[PDB]
């Protein structure tokens, strides 16, 4: 209560009445007042797990989402009178609750405040961004400057539903409960990532390139416009007539690496390893490294994924079920 | 009765039309089977009390199935359109849904499903809401996509209901690689942008490296096993064999 | 090749009797039977609901000029859409290209894939194809623009919410409970002076750690730099030989000053001697960047001495050595078994390609193993095997796929739950034994 | 002179049809039907491998004129196949709201007349790099990956013209007329 000269920043009655509106969860009889073994309880419990002002904040967030669902790149927000009521009402009712909060007690110097972790700081950061996006209004911004980092944090909205709902608050406490445990597990997965990225850049550097047209085999001859067929249907197994050619068109010959993956630098080899770390899209790269660079090279990727997806993915899904025994109460 | 409820469900072998001359005598045969069934249900409700027939779940569910079957029979003989056979397919599905009264172990695993679906109000709406917000962030930068076979006209970055469906695809773990590798579009594969990120179509080079790991490494490795653990904690409590 | 199981006679004998073995196998067999008939009952439910839900998937939008005598893809478009004659169902493409049926144009039920919802067994195979967890883009991309919005999207969200995310995972709970029964039965079972100044100080360990980190950052820093390289005298090679002979002289100092009897008792110093041999042989020219390049990249495991927390987690991920190395040995064994039986059954019928080397059958059973696409192999065999001889080898592949993938990986996650829980004796000792804000305030 | 968007006989030049246009012409004004954008006489003046004006100087030119129309037909085969492939497409225009398939085809054929006919020619009335045309294709056409049957392709599309170590104006800037809308 002491050690603050700027304490209780500017009556002190009205806001504290309207914020601690303690609505009853279970209405009782006027005789004894016991627990409720009756049918109609889940509606009145869904009604009142928060306050009424917090109910209006949850309602305006959900209606802003379902109105802001029909955003599109050619259906704008900042130009028309129809959709600006989201930003207006959102900013104005945030200013109402925040003026109520700073008139009431303060910002952080009180222990009654919500700010001990993510909640208060994330509220005030979303409010700074939304205040300076209601005031800015540019009608032409390109993809070249970093103020759109602002505009990519403009839609991090539902990390605030995790603040007001206590159940959502406790499951996002669970969601960062083992975040240090899985930081160490991510260090182990990063060491596997680093050793195979070093393996990739230690053997395969610049070797995955070859002629796009299979027939030609030498780079000296890698010049001209060859004829490339175009994929029609993978699943059909139609047999081509003897005197007919598959659809295609004429394209230049190039000695180019595959787009999705390559192992020349540590970053793109790390991207290849990461993309095979989810266990999908992998027989393409397996048959590439068997077909083209050697029959002795793909077995290293075989033993790597046989160690990775069975000792790192399983260490993930095991230390988290161990942590779910810890926090939901089946540990000791 | 346990073999008759399986002999009723095998008449859905053919997609039901109004031209196939072998599904109308089998429709008449299933009309005779539902007549035998409603005869047995009437003798069962004259066998025991209607009050205990109302207090129990499976009895009044079967009574609802027989009422929908008899109104199906009288409306097929009154209207003769395809909507009669559609609601007949619906009551046949409700008849196959009346499998509850004979086995004990499948019920324990449907009760496992029931407490999976009722109790888990936590992380299903978390996943829906995060795929919704990531749909918004796909709109606020990556909203105009170049086309391939992956990014087709069926799930692209245009509308955020359609981008709910794109996220809803990318969370499933299959081929999110060349999904992410359809929109990293930089010169010399792009038009020179000066003042506007909407008029032209462009892709990020390093903000996508930030963004798609920021989406995938935090939920799309650890929260599906939390749903697995939901089915685990519904399993060890309700399932039992001989002890 | 089942003769190699004859070589496993010494370890098929156990410390506990056979009555507990037969009891756990009979109750887990009842468990897998009951949960698998739950699966097949929901499988028949989704089969009849897909036969009622969907129709004959031959209704493409290909131009009406199609030559029946010369049926070929050339006429058909590359990003082909499908139009169904029924109103407000299949999306219609711009005019000039009308839509006609393809099954009536002279094609049978075999050449147009094996997916579909016409009959019972095709819909069974289709619903079992959509549980692959990969490439279910196929059927939904067929069904979005053939059937209208809520029918298709409701059936596909209930399929993905039920079949792929709930009943894939009840077998994980099954095998978790059978290892819980294994847990309760296993509970029911029971100058030398440099040794005084360099081995005791902490400057040498951080010195060799910084050496290891600058080694692993100098070996991976070489990207393309054109196509001009000569491995006899070049950067990142003479430094590598210099650090190699530095490590060799350091290991000779460790073996001379400490001894030999204090070197074998550690579990990683034999690995360090093998490291020394491997880095000695790799820096020869003939074996530089060759097949024996195993022993250069794995120097990152030396970095384990940064934090003790990761070391005790490694000690808790390992435990004893008869539960996690025996499992990778027996997965290797059954992998060799099933690749040998597939190599023996599919080299006399001659209707399957990719059969040059034992690598190719290894890759075949590996792609069966690894939750990926395994219907293209049967799509390339069973259209040439025959008409009346298809479903038996189909359900043989089904049984092989299911006894290798849906159980074995859940055996891995259940045994990692056995590894990551504590022991059933320290739990009771901790049960009977139980009987920042200072910085903020500052 | 008059550009060849129109005109039959009063357009400073004649449309070649047979071996009739040039027995002995000191000055040639003849344009073509197929790739009219590229002028014939300056083509002869710059690079003309089969036969050229100087070669005759020290009927040869009409002989290679017939070969030129045949080469044009070959170019027509390339252009015709590309248009046909686009015909059997349903994402021809919808692929992007900015770029257009018409511009994609015009720059496609422009590059077809740039690295099949490698000629530097004056009178274009504009100075723009020639090899850049392929890069132009890379910016106006969507990704159409080819069939992986012969060789597995890791997401490498078929329309792409450049890549690693390709002739994308590497230390050379040939000048020729460009034809585009925007």
């Amino acid at each position: 209560r002491e050690n603050h000269p700027y304490f209780d920043k500017p009556f002190r009655n009205f806001c504290r009445v309207v914020v601690r509106a303690r609505f009853n969860a279970s209405k009782t009889d006027p005789v004894t007042g016991a627990v409720k073994n009756t049918k109609y309880h889940q509606l009145y419990d869904l009604l009142g797990l928060v306050t009424y002002l917090d109910w209006v904040m949850i309602i305006v967030t959900i209606c802003s989402c379902i109105s802001m669902m029909f955003e599109s790149p050619f259906r704008r927000v900042m130009h028309a009178p129809t959709l600006q009521i989201a930003e207006y009402v959102f900013v104005i009712f945030m200013s109402i609750e925040l003026n109520l909060k700073i008139m009431a007690d303060g910002l952080f110097f009180t222990p009654t405040a919500v700010i001990r972790d993510f909640g208060g700081v994330m509220d005030i950061f979303i409010y700074l961004v939304s205040l300076i996006f209601l005031c800015w209004m540019p009608q032409n911004v390109p993809a070249e400057s970093g103020a759109q980092l602002l505009m990519v944090l403009r839609c991090l909205r539902p990390l605030r539903i995790f603040k007001l709902v206590p159940q959502m608050r406790k499951v996002v406490r669970e969601l960062f409960s083992g975040f240090k445990e899985i930081f160490l597990v991510s260090i182990l997965l990063l060491t596997l990532m680093l050793v195979f990225a070093s393996f990739g850049v230690q053997l395969f550097a610049g070797k995955l390139a070859k002629c796009n047209d299979p027939n030609i085999i030498r780079r000296e001859d890698c010049n001209g416009i060859f004829r490339i067929n175009v994929s029609v249907s993978k699943n059909l197994n139609l047999k081509l007539r003897p005197g007919e050619k598959k659809p295609g068109f004429w394209v230049p010959r190039v000695w180019a690496n595959p787009r999705n993956f390559n192992f020349d630098n540590v970053g793109n080899a790390m991207l290849a390893l990461f993309e095979v770390l989810s266990l999908k899209g992998w027989v393409e790269v397996r048959d590439v490294i068997i077909h083209r660079v050697g029959p002795i090279h793909g077995i290293y990727i075989h033993v790597f994924v046989f160690l990775g997806c069975m000792i790192g993915l399983t260490l993930f899904v095991g230390v988290v079920i161990a942590n779910f025994n810890e926090n939901k109460g089946t540990a000791l | 009765i346990a073999l008759l409820v399986l002999a009723q469900s095998v008449l859905l072998s053919v997609k039901w039309d109004v031209e196939d001359p072998v599904t109308v005598p089998l429709a008449t045969m299933s009309v005779v089977f539902t007549f035998i069934f409603v005869l047995e249900v009437t003798m069962k409700i004259i066998a025991m009390s209607p009050a205990g027939f109302w207090q129990s779940r499976r009895n009044r569910y079967d009574l609802l199935v027989t009422s929908l079957g008899v109104v199906w029979v009288v409306l097929h003989f009154a209207l003769l359109n395809a909507y009669t056979y559609m609601m007949g397919a619906c009551v046949i599905v409700f008849r196959f849904f009346s499998i509850c009264g004979k086995h004990v172990t499948l019920k324990m695993l449907l009760l496992t499903v029931v407490v999976s679906m009722y109790k888990s109000f936590f992380i299903i709406v978390g996943m829906f809401l995060l795929l919704l917000c990531y749909a918004f962030a796909g709109v606020v930068l990556f909203g105009t996509v170049k086309y391939g076979e992956n990014i087709n006209r069926h799930a692209n970055f245009s509308s955020a209901g359609k981008a709910i469906t794109v996220l809803f695809r990318i969370v499933t773990g299959e081929d999110w690689n060349k999904i992410m590798h359809d929109c990293m579009v930089q010169p010399p594969f792009c038009t020179p942008d000066e003042f506007t990120y909407w008029a032209t179509d462009c892709g990020n080079y390093a903000g996508a490296l930030m963004y798609f790991c920021s989406f995938y490494v935090i939920i799309a490795y650890i929260m599906l096993n939390l749903l697995v653990a939901i089915i685990v904690e519904n399993f060890s409590l309700f399932y039992s064999t001989e002890e | 090749p089942l003769i190699m199981i004859r070589a496993f006679r010494i370890y098929f004998r156990f410390e506990l009797p056979r009555t507990r073995i037969t009891n756990i196998l009979k109750r887990s067999g009842e468990q897998i039977w009951s949960v698998s008939i739950f699966l097949l009952f929901f499988l028949l439910l989704y089969g009849i609901l897909g036969v009622q839900m969907f129709g004959t998937f031959t209704y493409h939008c290909v131009v009406n000029d199609t030559k029946p005598g010369n049926v070929t893809w050339n006429s058909l478009a590359i990003p082909d859409t499908h139009c169904s004659p029924e109103l407000e169902e299949g999306y219609q493409c711009p005019p000039g290209f009308k839509c006609m049926d393809l099954e009536d144009l002279g094609l049978s039920r075999q050449e147009l894939g094996y997916s579909g919802f016409n009959e019972i067994g095709t819909s069974i195979f289709t619903v079992y194809e959509a549980a692959s967890q990969e490439g279910w883009v196929f059927l939904m991309y067929r069904a979005i623009d053939s059937f209208p919005r809520w029918r298709s999207y409701f059936y596909f969200i209930t399929l993905i919410f039920f079949l792929a995310w709930l009943v894939k995972n009840v077998f994980i709970a099954v095998i978790i409970e059978t290892f819980a029964e294994i847990r309760v039965q296993f509970q029911q079972m029971w100058a030398p002076a440099c040794l005084q100044k360099m081995m005791r100080s902490s400057v040498f360990h951080m010195f060799i750690l910084s050496m290891v980190t600058v080694d692993v950052i100098v070996a991976a820093s070489n990207y393309y730099k054109g196509e001009n390289f000569r491995r006899q005298y070049d950067e990142f090679y003479l430094a590598e030989v210099a650090f190699t002979v530095l490590f060799d002289l350091e290991a000779l100092l460790k073996i001379w000053c400490l001894g030999f009897t204090g070197y074998i008792s550690s579990s990683l110093h034999k690995f360090e001697l093998l490291l020394v041999i491997g880095t000695t042989l790799h820096v020869y020219p003939d074996l530089y960047h060759s097949q024996f390049t195993y022993f250069q990249v794995l120097r990152v495991v030396r970095l384990i001495k940064i934090s003790p927390a990761l070391e005790d987690f490694v000690y808790k991920i390992f435990g004893p050595g008869k539960k996690l190395g025996s499992l990778v040995v027996f997965t290797a064994s059954l992998l060799i078994v099933m690749s040998a039986i597939s190599l023996q059954m599919f080299c006399f019928v001659e209707e399957l390609d990719r059969f040059t080397t034992f690598p190719r059958a290894f890759m075949s059973m590996f792609q069966i193993l690894t939750q990926e696409g395994w219907v293209d192999v049967m799509d390339q065999t069973l259209n040439a095997v025959g008409h009346m001889w298809a479903p038996v080898v189909a359900i043989y592949f089904i049984l092989y796929h299911l006894f290798a993938t849906l159980i074995l990986l859940s055996l891995f996650v259940a045994v990692i739950l056995d590894n990551l829980e504590l022991d059933e004796d320290l739990k009771k000792l901790k049960q009977l034994k139980q009987s920042k804000l200072p910085l903020r305030l500052r | 002179a008059r550009n060849w968007s129109r005109g039959a006989a009063g357009g400073d030049g004649q449309e070649v049809r047979s071996k009739h246009p040039t027995p002995l012409w000191n000055l040639s004004d003849f344009y073509l039907s197929f790739c009219n954008s590229y002028t014939l006489w300056e083509l002869f003046s710059g690079l003309s491998s089969p036969n050229t004006l100087n070669c005759s100087l020290d009927t040869t030119c009409r002989q290679c004129v017939e070969a030129y129309q045949d080469y044009d037909h070959h170019a027509q085969e390339k252009y015709e196949e590309f248009e046909s492939v686009l015909h059997k497409y349903l994402q021809s225009e919808e692929y992007s709201v900015k770029s257009c398939p018409e511009d994609c085809k015009i720059v496609y054929k422009a590059w077809l007349c740039s690295q099949y006919f490698e000629v530097t020619q004056f009178n274009c009335r504009k100075t723009i790099p020639c090899k850049q045309y392929c890069l132009e294709v890379q910016t106006r056409c969507p990704f159409i990956l080819p069939d992986n049957d012969e060789v597995i392709y890791g997401g490498l599309s078929s329309f792409i013209c450049t890549g690693l170590y390709e002739t994308f104006l590497t230390n050379d800037e040939p000048e020729c007329c460009d034809v585009r809308r925007e």
